């Protein structure tokens, strides 16, 4: 289900978002993770960035280097 | 849709 586990808090400035068909990441503006709840299925191919806006396309920053950058433990669920 | 949001101004 979508509804994928663990969370963080608040909203704050610019943030990022997970696609829920499969697991890639995408930077985005904090009135986007305002819209965007636990339950809403953001993905690929709804993403505002037609250069990034598929399950095959790249990423702004690599999982292993986007999660140092917040300082936290991120893509060690491998799903 | 698991997330979070950069501690980077
Ligand atoms: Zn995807």
């Amino acid at each position: 289900g979508s509804r994928r586990a663990s969370v963080g808090s608040e909203f704050t400035e610019s943030a990022w978002v997970r696609c829920d068909d499969c697991f890639k990441w995408r930077r985005i503006p904090a009135s986007v993770v305002g819209s965007i709840d636990e339950s809403s299925r953001w993905i690929c191919m709804n993403n505002s960035d037609k250069r990034f806006a598929d399950c095959s396309k790249s990423q702004e920053m690599s999982n292993e280097e986007i999660n140092e950058e917040l300082g936290i433990g991120q893509d060690e669920a491998d799903a | 849709a698991r997330t979070k949001q950069t501690a980077r101004y």
